[PDB]
């Protein structure tokens, strides 16, 4: 079979980030040996190591959705992925409020339309609760 | 000695896919959403794996593809010069949608939740539209990307300015306003596999601004709805079939079953009733057999019993019903079956849309919302 | 991939032409090539040759032994008594694939010396040098010499290579195949008054010590093929192309004005042919040869194009333009695609004249509109259909019989019968058309464009074939350069259009359910008949209701009958609103002829012509006159004015009196509706109320307003009122009274077209549109009242009738002193004279017609007189008529002449197989089975065409009227 490929993006500290584009623009599979990506099994943590050295990674889901777009002759374009998660380096901390580009910034702040009326599985879990139960008493109240 | 064909009173006046798409293959097009899915649609996350070579914990090597990206595009120069040089078409299998190779450009987009988006595998060009000068113009400023096309009626619902030149996205599911930003000077981009990390660089980053859709997405309950929920049933029912290596070929229901498990058994008999019969004894038997006098029909038509863009509207659709059901007439009018209408509506000139309102996706003075109201 | 039948692989050519003798009909050469041997102990090499005496061959300059044998001279033996048509098929077939150069044989096999086999065998090159003679050819090179006395500059005497597909081998030895690619250097030493045109380009011209002859030197650096190589020698008057300077046009004397107009437009086509292929042409050099007693009217070689001198017209000749500019345009069409990207097999040719006939409709598209695309698209396909439905079919691709069902083999070129290789350039055109249809036009000019630009790189490589096999196209390259610019593979429009061989039949009726509001439309396909396929895939259907004109696609599988498609409102017939049409247009439209139940007004079954059919729907005849006052699509309006001939109500008398009133109606409509109401105006005599039918519509549209029966004088710049004018009277001839005999009032009134014809102002010509006058004369001629056998004499004669031949004859003596542009009216007056013959008006007598068929006419009035002789023997079965006709056949000394005697006596044969006849001798199947074996050896023409001669009168079993 075959499974959708799975790209993010990866935010560095600036000089860290400048000695890996060097890296990756030479092209030599000694960047392969410098640079290393562990990811923890809270799923929201990591390490970069950028030349052995240790730095602290969070995977953030990024407010805009991005495609990463392919060509061959660059007047077609064709879709190969979704990205909506960054590994920054250096719940609502693994949240990103701003988007890449500069006029995208604060996005989810101003330029997105917020409609309302983790709690779904609130209301599961006491429903649940009432099953295991045997009485019920409820009664929407009052200040006390 | 002429042309002498009255051809002024008898006639007074693209997009291609790839092979993955226009097959509608599992992977890319699903078959069905659950709400879990519906709810991260458009934003995968980043799934853990069981097996493989990331599966086991540690510290993982990244590895630059840079002779992979020049291999692959000296092969592909060689395979269009070997054709005779003229321009080809290349995305023929799976392997050619990776981002290991090809010159890959960004989209972002402004809009939390579009109307319509693209499926992975589905092709867009870029409209490169530039308005000359009141009479002498130098030339449309020149662009990296895209095709220039010079537009006298303007594409979008504004007016080009004289010498004003605006990228678009254009293919037949929308046509949006991009804009060509450089990427920060901090991020790359991971590709992960089931094997390993492979880092690229990004250069080129677009805004996508708002769409203009150019097609209707349905709404619930629909006849358009469970037309497309028929035929698309039907056409995995008939690829099923042609994957059959049986003589006389047979699937099994419960593969179905896996595949479309909201639907009710009777509708998937109903799609099997005409063109399989089920043998319960003897050889063949718990199998849905292909009866003998029906023709299953060729690729091209299965391909044009289904389209990508029905697909995509038929997604949209659902992931709208799912965040309005989430969420508890505002909201409804939100809506893209509601949204599409009125554009398409809007564009043949049937109504205007109040572009001011709640259905202005940026929730400030920018951008437009698509909602009906009369000419009068 | 192509690798060849012959071992070896030719290089180079050298083709020398001295002592060309006009006299005598005689030239004397060499030929040199230069193979390299593929496989080692080359031996015997064979090469093709027909008709030219072989004098030496020396290999690497070492004297050779040759034999040479030719098994299609006669191809069975004269003392078999076998008189059967499959066993001469068969043995035919086996003949020329004994001298096929398609397979590693040929006529002329030549031994290798053997010493130099230690050179063969380490494979080096080897150059052949044959020296030859043709003594006095009867194929190949025909010479036209004129009996004038003078020189033979002063009197027009000129060569040309006449034949089609592989015939270079009729004047120099050579691999006479398409597949075999080399270089050339052509040098011809001709008279000092006289120009050599031939393939490449001119490098230089130099005199004979005598300077009485000088040499033409010719080199082509482009690979070709030898069958693409030809040769013109003669006094040309040569004109350079004033926009385009690499074009040369060559003409006989005295025609340069003619030339100079002709020509004029072919700039616009190379434009054409270079903007819609981005290729430029191919070749360095253009030349466009007039000559007289061409072999076809247009053949197309390298870099060089043979056309007849018959297509130059002047300024003022109208309704020949249109003909010779595209005769001009096919022949560029062939330049592209028949002789830069050639054949790979006898197998692929389907695709080279697909491309031709496709690019070639793309330039009549651009240039005579839409309209005259569409309605040339549906003759060729109503011609098509025809030819397969009465023989068989056309099998386009072959496997290597495939194709059992018809009496001729289609292995080779050169055992077609003529007429099936029309149908076959034309059936591959029409399939080029579809496979636009599915994957859009674009993506067709860039495949064309893919191969085109593989050709030319592999054009100027000097690798002998490495690289030079990339200019021979064929189906699978064709196939998988369609499947790389596409990514749509189209073998099931190949498996059914291709390799099938067969057209369909759909007859189709419908009913509307007014309950559902559906219409049930009921199509069944007729596929047991001889030439029929039954038909599986999708079928566009175009219902007009009353809201619009809506596509449907209805799924046809074999067991289908019954299409429910839904059908729209009938709100607008609630309120007055315009109906909308098939294009964005509206119009108003009566609706008093319409059920109030239904709302559609009519219902074409596959519209666009995207299969290879024919169909016969049943609607009803308002929805025809609907259809025919308010479509906009030509072929719809042709199919209902082709329908309404079955519905003679006054509805659609003034249906068609509506669309011959109506300018913005494309004319080829107009043209039609005259005939059509013609005979609806015969089937309803007796309820005919005022005048005859277009009679004052003649004279409200091209008389005097104050003067009815008094034409205008002719003006004819308008080019739709001058076609619509010249053929009004020619279907107003068709009326007849109720004594069944053409009315006074018509015969006068085209009596008086032709007195008050005044041509004195107009800036074009008058012939065509007299000589319809005098078709239009013929058409009055009504079966004379003989009685008792009465001989017809001057006395007993029809008092309409010597009207008539006062005309003719005053019309054809005045042809004798003032001819006509291409002695049009000579052509209509033997053809009026022979129509009063077929009536019982004027002596049944040959003479006058065996007087006008000898050598010294024009070919036009031989071919019409011919004509005339072939209907009078088929008629008074003379036997003496016959031997005549096969006499001329024989010893003719034009063949295209021999060509068409022969396929005019197989159209209107003297008698079938069915017949009984006093002509079934033994004799005449004696005479014309030395015909097929014998003296037909030299044109694969006139073979051919006396196999479907053979075929039509004897049958493909033995002849029965025999021992």
């Amino acid at each position: 079979p075959h499974e959708l490929e799975s790209q993010f993006i990866l935010r560095l500290p600036p000089e860290y980030a400048s000695t890996v584009r060097r890296a990756v623009q030479s092209g030599h599979v000694n960047l392969k040996d410098r640079l290393t990506i562990e990811l923890h099994p809270d799923g929201r943590h990591g390490i970069v190591r950028v030349d052995r050295v240790p730095l602290a990674s969070k995977l953030v889901d990024l407010p805009c959705v991005m495609e990463s777009l392919k060509t061959i002759d660059k007047k077609t374009f064709y879709k190969t992925a979704d990205i909506c998660q960054m590994l920054v380096s250096t719940e609502k901390k693994f949240i990103w409020n701003h988007g890449i580009t500069l006029p995208l910034k604060n996005v989810r702040k101003r330029r997105f339309r917020k409609t309302a009326k983790d709690v779904e599985k609130e209301v599961k879990r006491l429903l649940s609760t009432d099953a295991e139960a045997v009485s019920t008493r409820w009664e929407i109240i009052a200040e006390d | 000695p002429w042309n002498l064909s009255n051809d002024e009173y008898y006639y007074p006046k693209i997009i291609q896919h790839s092979i993955p798409a226009v097959e509608l293959r599992q992977p890319f097009f699903p078959t069905h959403m659950g709400p879990i899915k519906l709810r991260q649609f458009h934003r995968p996350p980043l799934k853990k794996y069981s097996f493989g070579a990331l599966s086991q914990p540690g510290p993982h090597s990244v590895q630059p593809l840079l002779k992979h990206i020049k291999k692959k595009a000296k092969m592909r120069e060689q395979e269009r010069q070997a054709s005779g040089g003229g321009e080809m078409f290349f995305m023929r299998t799976p392997q050619d949608l990776t981002g290991k190779d090809g010159d890959l450009i960004l989209a972002e987009y402004s809009e939390e939740n579009g109307p319509l988006m693209m499926q992975v595998g589905m092709a867009t060009k870029i409209k490169n539209y530039y308005k000359r000068k009141p009479g002498k113009d130098p030339g449309a400023p020149d662009c990296k990307y895209g095709e220039t096309v010079y537009c006298h009626t303007s594409p979008f619902l504004g007016s080009l300015h004289p010498g004003q030149l605006l990228q678009a996205f254009e293919n037949n599911l929308f046509r949006a306003p991009i804009y060509l930003h450089k990427m920060p000077e901090t991020d790359f981009l991971i590709i992960r596999t089931r094997q390993g990390y492979y880092i690229r660089e990004l250069v080129d980053i677009f805004v996508v601004g708002q769409q203009c859709p150019l097609f209707e997405v349905p709404g619930p309950n629909s006849k358009r709805a469970n037309t497309h929920i028929r035929d698309f049933l039907q056409v995995f029912i008939y690829r099923l079939f042609w994957k059959s290596k049986d003589r006389p070929r047979r699937i099994r229901m419960e593969d179905i079953k896996k595949a479309f498990p909201s639907h009710s058994e009777s509708s998937i008999r109903k799609r099997l009733k005409l063109c399989a019969d089920f043998k319960r004894t003897g050889m063949d038997s718990n199998w849905w057999v292909l009866k003998s006098d029906f023709r299953l029909p060729t690729e091209e038509e299965i391909r044009a019993m289904v389209s990508p863009e029905q697909c995509c509207a038929y997604y949209s659709m659902i992931a709208a019903e799912q965040r309005l059901k989430d969420a508890g007439d505002d909201e409804v009018r939100t809506a893209p079956w509601n949204t599409t209408r009125a554009f398409i509506a809007a564009m043949k000139g049937k109504c205007l849309l109040e572009v001011t309102g709640v259905a202005d996706p940026t929730g400030c003075g920018e951008g437009f919302s698509y909602v009906k109201i009369p000419n009068k | 991939g192509f690798e060849s039948p012959r071992p070896y692989k030719l290089t180079h050519q050298v083709v020398c032409i001295n002592n060309i003798n006009f006299q005598r009909k005689s030239v004397v050469g060499f030929v040199e090539l230069t193979i390299f041997p593929t496989v080692a102990n080359l031996n015997r090499i064979k090469l093709n040759s027909k008709q030219c005496r072989i004098y030496r061959v020396r290999i690497n300059d070492l004297e050779a032994a040759f034999i040479y044998n030719d098994p299609t001279l006669e191809v069975c033996h004269s003392e078999s008594k076998q008189r059967n048509l499959n066993y001469f098929s068969n043995a035919y077939a086996a003949a020329v694939s004994a001298v096929d150069p398609d397979a590693g044989n040929g006529e002329l096999c030549i031994k290798v010396p053997s010493e130099l086999w230690k050179h063969v065998d380490e494979l080096k090159v080897l150059k052949i040098h044959i020296n030859f003679s043709l003594d006095q050819p009867k194929g190949g090179l025909h010479f036209v010499v004129p009996s004038v006395e003078g020189s033979m500059a002063e009197r027009g005497a000129h060569v040309f290579s006449c034949g089609y597909q592989n015939s270079t081998r009729f004047w120099f030895p050579c691999v006479d195949s398409y597949s075999e690619l080399c270089t050339w250097k052509l040098e011809f030493t001709v008279d000092a008054a006289m120009v050599a045109v031939s393939n490449g380009d001119l490098v230089e011209t130099v005199y004979t010590h005598d300077m009485r002859k000088k040499t033409f030197h010719y080199m082509l650096t482009i690979p070709t093929a030898a069958s693409n190589i030809s040769l013109a020698i003669g006094p040309f008057e040569i004109l350079v192309d004033p926009y385009m300077h690499e074009v040369t046009h060559f003409c006989l004397p005295q025609l340069l004005p003619l030339l100079k107009h002709t020509t004029s437009y072919l700039h616009e086509v190379f434009e054409f042919y270079e903007e819609i292929l981005t290729c430029r042409y191919p070749y360095s050099c253009f030349k466009t040869v007039f000559i007289d007693e061409a072999y076809v009217e247009v053949a197309a070689y390298a870099s060089m194009s043979i056309f007849s001198t018959n297509l130059l017209h002047s300024a003022m000749i109208i309704d020949e333009t249109p003909l010779t500019r595209r005769c001009l345009a096919q022949s560029l069409a062939q330049q592209f695609f028949g002789c830069f990207i050639s054949r790979m097999s006898w197998s692929d040719e389907w695709v080279l004249k697909g491309i031709s006939g496709y690019i070639y409709g793309l330039w009549m598209k651009k240039t005579f509109g839409v309209n005259e695309y569409r309605h040339w698209i549906k003759e060729e396909l109503d011609k098509i259909v025809a030819y397969e439905l009465k023989t068989g079919g056309v099998l386009l691709h072959p496997i290597f019989n495939p194709a059992s069902h018809l009496h001729f083999s289609i292995k080779h070129p050169h055992t077609l019968s003529w007429e099936y290789y029309s149908m076959f350039q034309c059936k591959a055109h029409l399939v080029m058309r579809l496979i636009e249809n599915r994957i859009s036009m674009e993506f067709m000019l860039q495949v064309f464009n893919k191969l085109l630009s593989l050709a030319s790189t592999a054009s100027s490589q000097k690798f002998q074939s490495h690289m030079w096999s990339q200019m021979l196209v064929s189906t699978s390259g064709f196939l998988k350069s369609i499947s790389n610019v596409s990514g749509k593979d189209i073998q099931p429009l190949i498996k059914q259009w291709v390799d099938q061989s067969g057209v369909v039949k759909f007859y189709g009726s419908f009913a509307f359910n007014r309950k559902r509001n559906v219409l049930e439309l009921e199509i069944k396909q007729d596929y047991t008949s001889p030439g029929t396929q039954k038909y599986v895939g999708p079928l566009k259907v175009t219902v007009q209701e009353l809201d619009g004109s809506f596509n449907h696609t209805l799924q046809i599988e074999e067991n289908s009958l019954k299409h429910d498609i839904p059908c729209h409102s009938k709100s607008r017939r609630n309120k007055k609103k315009k109906i909308p049409l098939m294009n964005g247009e509206e119009v108003d439209m009566d609706l008093s002829a319409m059920d109030a139940d239904s709302p559609l007004l009519w219902i074409r079954i596959d519209p666009d012509m995207s299969v290879l059919r024919k169909v016969e729907f049943e609607q009803a005849d308002f929805m025809w006159q609907y259809q025919l006052r308010y479509e906009r699509d030509v072929v719809a309006q042709q199919e209902s004015i082709l329908a309404l001939e079955k519905f003679p109500t006054p509805a659609s008398r003034l249906a068609l009196t509506d669309i011959l009133e109506q300018e913005q109606c494309f004319y080829r409509v107009r043209m039609s509706a005259c005939f059509c109401l013609a005979k609806i105006a015969n089937s309803m005599v007796s309820t005919w109320t005022g005048p005859p039918a277009m009679k004052s519509l003649f004279t409200r549209m091209f008389c005097c307003k104050s003067c009815p029966n008094i034409v205008k004088t002719n003006n004819f710049m308008s080019f739709q009122s001058y076609f619509l004018q010249k053929t009004m009277p020619v279907a107003m001839a068709l009326l007849r009274d109720v004594h069944n005999l053409c009315p006074k009032e018509v015969l006068t009134f085209i009596l008086d077209l032709i007195k008050y014809n005044d041509n004195r102002k107009n800036k074009f010509s008058d012939n065509y549109y007299r000589a319809e006058m005098i078709d239009a004369l013929a058409n009055s001629v009504t079966p004379a009242v003989s009685v008792n056998n009465e001989v017809r004499t001057l006395d007993n004669l029809n008092p309409d009738v010597r009207l008539i031949l006062e005309e003719i004859t005053r019309f054809l003596n005045m042809e004798k002193l003032l001819p006509s542009y291409r002695h049009t009216i000579t052509v209509s007056c033997l053809r009026a004279i022979r129509v009063l013959q077929k009536n019982g008006h004027v002596p049944s007598d040959p003479a006058l017609f065996k007087s006008y068929a000898e050598y010294g006419h024009f070919v036009d009035i031989r071919i019409a007189a011919l004509e005339a002789v072939v209907d009078y023997t088929k008629v008074d079965r003379s036997y003496e008529e016959l031997q005549w006709l096969l006499n001329m056949i024989q010893n003719d000394p034009v063949p295209y002449v021999r060509h068409k005697i022969l396929n005019m006596l197989t159209k209107n044969p003297p008698f079938t197989k069915n017949m009984e006849s006093p002509l079934c001798n033994e004799a005449l199947v004696d005479q014309l089975w030395k015909l097929m074996n014998s003296g037909t050896s030299h044109d694969w023409r006139l073979r051919c065409g006396a196999v479907d001669l053979y075929f039509t009168l004897f049958g493909l079993s033995r002849p029965s009227c025999l021992p």
